[PDB]
RNA sequence: UCUACCCAUGUCCAGGGUGAAGUUCAGGUAACACUGAAUGGAGGCCCGAACCCACGCACGUUGAAAAGUGCGGGGAUGAGG
RNA sequence: AUGAGUAGCGAAAGAGGGGUGAGAAUCCCCUCCACCGAAUGCCUAAGGUUUCCUGAGGAAGGCUCGUCCGCUCAGGGUUAGUCGGGACCUAAGCCGAGGCCGAAAGGCGUAGGCGAUGGACAACAGGUUGAUAUUCCUGUACCACCUCCUCACCAUUUGAGCAAUGGGGGGACGCAGGAGGAUAGGGUAAGCGCGGUAUUGGAUAUCCGCGUCCAAGCAGUUAGGCUGGGAAAUAGGCAAAUCCGUUUCCCAAAGGCUGAGCUGUGAUGGCGAGCGCGAAGUUCCUGAUUCCACACUGCCAAGAAAAGCCUCUAGCGAGGUGAGAGGUGCCCGUACCGCAAACCGACACAGGUAGGCGAGGAGAGAAUCCUAAGGUGAUCGAGAGAACUCUCGUUAAGGAACUCGGCAAAAUGACCCCGUAACUUCGGGAGAAGGGGUGCUCUGUUAGGGUGCAAGCCCGAGAGAGCCGCAGUGAAUAGGCCCAGGCGACUGUUUAGCAAAAACACAGGUCUCUGCGAAGCCGUAAGGCGAAGUAUAGGGGCUGACGCCUGCCCGGU
RNA sequence: UGAUAUUGAAUGUUGGUUUGACCUUCUAACCCGCCGCCCUUAUCGGGCGGGGAGACAGUGUCAGGUGGGCAGUUUGA
């Protein structure tokens, strides 16, 4: 599962990692790789728009079939692989037509396991289906909000979503946020809790490791100057000094629901 | 000590250069100003 | 276009002397021309063959006359190596 | 073209030391646990040159210098230069 | 003008003899001496733009002089199919037809194209002038292309052959560690050659000095490294398929890709001590920071693209393929400086300036001291040797009484052996502290190891005897240590140019937001970061490792 | 946040005089950083076909609230 390093040094002290036991290999498929270049939080305009990003180890994108458009084609798992671009792991699978793809990595999955993605398929792990053919009481991921678009949902590691019922064209679904939602029924989804399941259970141990992950430091606003942040200023270390904690851009943070009120998906959602 | 001016003719010609000034409106206006005065060296 | 317009004039130095002893002559040329042009120019003018050509181009020396500090014109000098079994030149 | 940050691609870090994880052996245990060696070679690890930075002093303070020099100093395979 | 002929004349060893010249500390030559030597040496960028070389000159500049030059005048000097860059590739980024937005201007952005700091790519070894040279000359080669030609083969419609701007492969990749192999290089250890055997006492050999090589390409070979192969069938590889990929069968070492280097050639030449000529030109040892090579192993933070190349068919296909012979091969740059007096610092400025090579002894070492190769003697001097200032060295007895304060300085310092505490997150503390020993000779070419076929070269623990000194890491360099406390867990970052910190950050913790066209943020908007991510994620706030904990109040905001 | 224009077709409902308002529903408007095909070797857009949402949203005009996020200013003798 995880490793717990010994305290040979104050930086290595407290550190934990994964054993990467689930992994099988150390090299991906060139056919499915693609390039990246970091962005440092900057935009088209060059201006910085998001903080706390930039300067990590470089990476190379692993293309993914979040759609499972292929149907009636039995695939077979070949490998499990590391993707730096995500909490989860991935699985390289090979279809009978010679095509090869990556997918997300559920838990309890092994090499040699076979896969089908079409509606008539079975409801075991790794397979993919529309929510109609999927029954109630199932654990699901890479859920898609629109048919053909691919999963824009539970993809992350250790995550899972439960199914609850139907309304015909729409389907009730629980989400890892704890949230209930109506989703169009023809939209596909893939079965099984996502694999890694312990990514959260890590002590990064030091700062350099987050820098390697590409996270730049975070400066608190209570030490900035008032030109820069509201909390900034004050002779000596000082408290907030106003009605609420506030953002650098003059908005509150705690409790202030940011979602739009006139939004339309409010119809489809139920609770949270 | 290290100082401000570290010459690179490429950077000079790609910033303060003729193609660049002619690229933009405001750079054209320079050349206008920089002619009716009568400057021999109107740009890099 | 004409070879007569290609070539401009020779270069008379002790270097050029030493070289015409060794059958390879020199010239100076319009700045745009090239090696093959000058080769065919020589062949067409003097009726002589060529072993090879080696070509150069110098910048303009700055000068001074009173306050005035202009620059000399540029130059494109070209060394040509006649074959053996080839003619010489005046 | 300084400088702050970022992006892409390159490049530099004399030597020496410590000795982790893991593996094997032996003791040990019902099994383990645990213990001792060998291998192993980690580390924002150690000492310390290049390199980088600037704490302590002195000097200079119409200077060699519009921010330095000298003697020491800190980091020196990582948040590196 | 004064200040005042005052300050300063910008780190650093020079002296003498000759010469030149109207005129010499300052220019040239010689001899000695001294400095550098992981640099003050060789290459080379950016940048400078003639400063290069030669010959004249000394009005200015040179912090003086000047017969001199990075100054002034004249002249001259930079030679490329293979080097670097273009007629090749693309990243970041930039431009951007059409288009999308926008009071205008313009912004965004597709196709497409620019764009190296990377990829790919054919030539080396010797001379050469005052100045260029893997560019010129001499030798030997290689790459691409062309056919007036020669040869061999194949075929003209199943018609041999060619290779898509398409597909596939490959290019194509991190970081660390360590063994191996080889080589540059080094040693002079042998052996060889050349020269000398000297005058200060001594030495014919048991001596001294100097030198003891040669590519690219071609043929062969290899340490090794990788890679499992063969036969059929194919829901895919935007059209197709003998190529890919997938599956099933038969074999299990062979095969292929590679491969540093090595041997012969190249070499009936060149180089070469030394004197236009020219001897020996081998072996042994050591041995990389370099190559095999990111090859292997391990690790996680999971390590560019495209084109060259190969292949597939599609398509073109009536003359082609191969070899030889002959022939063609453009543009830019090439001088010179490049830790410097030519660059950036207003200066001939004690500063800064990327990268490659980088010797010997002692040495772990690019440290350090002294020296090689090679380069310098530094742009004012001589002369007295006082107060004072600076940088240094010694010091009686005392020993921190000085002092805000042991600031500064001194002291310690290397290697080996013994020994090493409270405490602890059990890892450390710890080089704790503290003690002790180091030199030379003989046993001894040692016990022993590496190499070697052996001889013969390298490394060299330990003890025994002995010898000297005040003193044996005899010089330079290389911890001062301990007790306790506060603050911050730590490594790190910061007020360039007063403040390095208890400040910032940090990993960790917690709260909150956000269901994906997220949220937030930039922008008038389009368009974007977020994210080619999806609540084990992203953003914001506060707190700051770890351990024990984090109590009462929701009245007010 | 509301009114109004884009923004129309219905079934009901309740009001006073047909009318407007309200709830449901539909689609053709509008929208889609959903799919497929062509433009086209194109992750732009733009045409077709579907699909999803839907007279909502978005946008324009008007109005109220909040609003040191920002600006101009005052803060006596």
């Amino acid at each position: 599962a995880i490793k717990k390093y010994k305290p040979t040094s104050n930086g290595r002290r407290g550190m934990t990692t994964s054993d990467f036991a689930e992994i099988t290999t150390d090299k991906p498929e060139k056919s499915l790789l693609a390039p990246l270049h970091k962005k440092g939080g900057r935009n088209n305009q060059g201006k910085l728009t998001v903080r706390h990003q930039g300067g990590g180890h470089k990476r190379q994108y692993r293309v993914i079939d979040f759609k499972r458009d292929k149907d009636g084609i039995p695939g077979r798992v070949a490998t499990v692989e590391y993707d730096p671009n995500r909490s989860a792991n991935i699985a390289l699978i090979n279809y009978a037509d010679g095509e090869k793809r990556y997918i997300l990595a559920p838990k309890g999955i092994q090499v040699g396991t076979e896969i089908m993605s079409g509606p008539e398929a079975d409801i075991k792990v790794g397979n993919a289906l529309p929510l109609i053919n999927i029954p109630v009481g199932t654990v699901v991921h890479n859920i898609e909000l629109k048919p053909g678009k691919g999963g824009q949902l539970v993809r992350s590691a250790g995550t899972s979503a439960q199914v609850l019922g139907k309304e015909g064209k729409y389907v009730l679904v629980r989400l890892n946020s704890g949230e209930v939602r109506m989703i169009l029924s023809a939209c596909r989804a893939s079965i099984g809790q996502v694999g890694n399941e312990q990514h959260e259970l890590i002590n990064i141990g030091k700062a350099g490791r987050s820098r390697w992950k590409g996270i730049r430091p975070t400066v608190r606003g209570s030490v900035m100057n008032p030109n820069d942040h509201p909390h900034g200023g004050g002779e000596g270390r000082a408290p907030i000094g106003r009605k609420s904690p506030m953002s650098p851009w003059g908005k509150p943070t705690l409790g202030f629901k940011t979602r739009k009120k006139k939004n339309k998906s409010d119809k489809f959602i139920v609770r949270r | 000590m290290k100082r401000t001016f570290q010459p690179n003719n490429r950077k000079r010609s790609k910033v303060h250069g003729f193609r660049s000034r002619m690229s933009s409106k405001n750079g054209r206006l320079v050349l206008a100003r920089r002619r009716r005065k009568g400057r021999k060296v109107l740009s890099a | 276009k004409d070879p007569r317009d290609v070539l401009k004039r020779p270069v008379i130095t002790e270097r050029s002397a030493d070289l015409m002893t060794e059958k390879k002559y020199t010239f100076e040329v319009d700045v745009r021309a090239n090696k093959t042009e000058v080769k065919d120019a020589v062949e067409s003018i003097f009726g002589v063959k060529v072993d090879k050509v080696n070509i150069m181009n110098y910048k303009g020396k700055s000068k001074r006359v009173g306050r005035y500090t202009g620059m000399t014109s540029r130059r494109r000098k070209a060394i040509v190596k006649l074959t053996a079994d080839s003619k010489e030149i005046e």
